[PDB]
């Protein structure tokens, strides 16, 4: 969270840094539900 | 995809066949893009589930 | 269990939910947001897990 | 030379493909310019049996 | 040296070569320069106003 | 070794003491035996879990458990493709790697010839589910590359796949 928490500031305090938030998405998805389910 | 982050296909020719004629009337899908959707088939069409997600009156 | 304590009232059923937005304000006590959950020192950390 | 239901040959000491998947009258080794059949290829005469053994009975069980 | 792990494929498993259409089919799209993706970036950001909420302050 | 049985009476142990145990930490403990199958020996096994991998393959399979000349194996089965061909199957880290046969049969020494078919059977030809058999196999590797016929040439589709599977130098 806190990785992804913290990229807002690299972009509306104003390439490859928007690759920082989509395919760690896929890891805020994956925070969640190993969580609770780890199938 | 099985609880990741279910995404986009794309479509032939013959769907867009039908948006250049309604004129005058792959991708992700991330989890930011159906908030907004849920926000109108919850609360526009209501009345068809107050009582099916309810097993009393 | 024991005779010498009773009990006033009982329970009768259940009732389902699901998470909402609404009912994060007053269910806690405080925030946790800070990875770890103590460090060095003995002391659990304040705010902390 | 022949085997079976297919023809080898004496230069190239091989066979070649199924002579009329690529051009009849005109075959000859896989690898080398080797031309051995002279376009009088074959007789093509293979005779094959299923030999009666997963065909269960009450009349099987007899001759047995 | 890296763009050789597609050279993994050819005479391999049965059916864990189905296992990897999941892998190639949820991955990615070319992630950089889409023509859409430049301007998209001011629209999810946007929404979260979670600036710095650090471990800095106070413990 | 060769320590007499009085002698080890005087090296705090038994009369009789068997060996075969290790002692580590404090107690003992022992290597137990295990159970394999034939070292080099055809051995034919009848499982339909061996057409539950493929496209369908068979219940058929004959095997082999090679052994090198320092007893750490490998597994060498066989499967019989309902088509007709026949596949190989390996074992790695964690990783099957089949393949067709033909290309690592004629691929030792210079048999391209009669010397192929001569092996089976050579002075019973008459049987005949031998040549509608045969000669689906050998027609399912003239599909893959009709070009292909010394062992240098044959050899060569292997550096195509295993440059990087054995882990092997660039100069190579
Ligand atoms: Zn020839």
């Amino acid at each position: 969270s806190l990785l992804i928490r913290d990229l807002n500031d690299d972009l509306s305090k104003l390439r490859v840094i928007f690759s920082r938030l989509m395919n760690a998405f896929v890891t805020i998805q994956n925070d969640v539900n190993a969580f609770i389910d780890s199938t | 995809d099985g609880f990741t982050k279910i995404f986009e296909t794309a479509l032939n020719e013959k769907q867009i066949t039908n948006n250049r004629v309604k004129g005058f009337i792959s991708t992700y899908i991330l989890s930011t893009e159906v908030k907004n959707i849920l926000d109108t088939v919850f609360r526009k069409e209501q009345c068809v589930l107050q009582y099916v997600f309810h097993s009393r009156p | 269990m024991d005779i010498s304590k009773p009990v006033g009232s009982e329970i009768t059923s259940v009732d389902f939910g699901i998470l909402t937005a609404k009912e994060i304000r007053n269910l806690s006590a405080k925030q946790i947001t800070n990875p770890t959950v103590l460090d060095n020192l003995g002391h659990p950390v304040s705010g902390g897990l | 030379s022949v085997v079976g239901s297919l023809i080898f040959c004496l230069d190239c000491g091989d066979l070649l493909e199924n002579p009329n998947a690529v051009l009849g009258s005109n075959v000859e080794c896989s690898q080398c310019k080797a031309i051995y059949p002279k376009s009088q290829f074959s007789n093509l005469k293979v005779v094959t049996t299923t030999a009666d053994d997963a065909f269960p009975s009450s009349l099987r069980a007899k001759k047995s | 040296r890296p763009s050789a792990l597609r050279n993994a494929l050819g005479e391999a498993f049965g059916t864990k070569k189905a296992k990897k259409a999941i892998a190639d089919l949820e991955r990615n799209r070319i992630d950089s320069d889409k023509l859409t993706d430049s301007a998209i970036d001011i629209v999810d950001s946007v929404r979260t106003a979670s600036k710095d909420l650090p471990t800095r302050a106070q413990l | 070794n060769k320590m007499s049985p009085y002698e080890l009476v005087q090296h705090k142990e038994e009369s009789d003491e068997i060996g075969g145990y290790f002692i580590v930490n404090g107690i003992e403990k022992l290597i137990r035996m295990l159970i394999v199958q034939r070292r080099n020996h055809p051995m034919a096994i009848i499982r339909p879990s061996f057409a539950n991998r493929g496209a369908s393959y068979s219940h058929y399979g004959i095997q082999i458990r090679s052994v090198r000349p320092d007893q750490t194996s490998q597994t060498n089965v066989l499967h019989y493709l309902n088509d007709g061909q026949v596949t190989f199957r390996f074992s790695w880290r964690k990783n099957e790697y089949l393949v067709p046969v033909v290309m690592i049969l004629k691929a030792l020494c210079h048999t391209s010839d009669r010397e192929i078919f001569d092996g089976i059977i050579g002075n019973d030809v008459k049987d005949s589910f031998l040549t509608d058999r045969l000669e689906l196999l050998l027609r399912g590797f003239k599909k893959r590359y009709p070009h292909l016929q010394n062992r240098t040439q044959v050899l060569q589709y292997l550096g195509d796949k295993f440059r990087v599977v054995f882990q092997a130098s660039p100069d190579q």
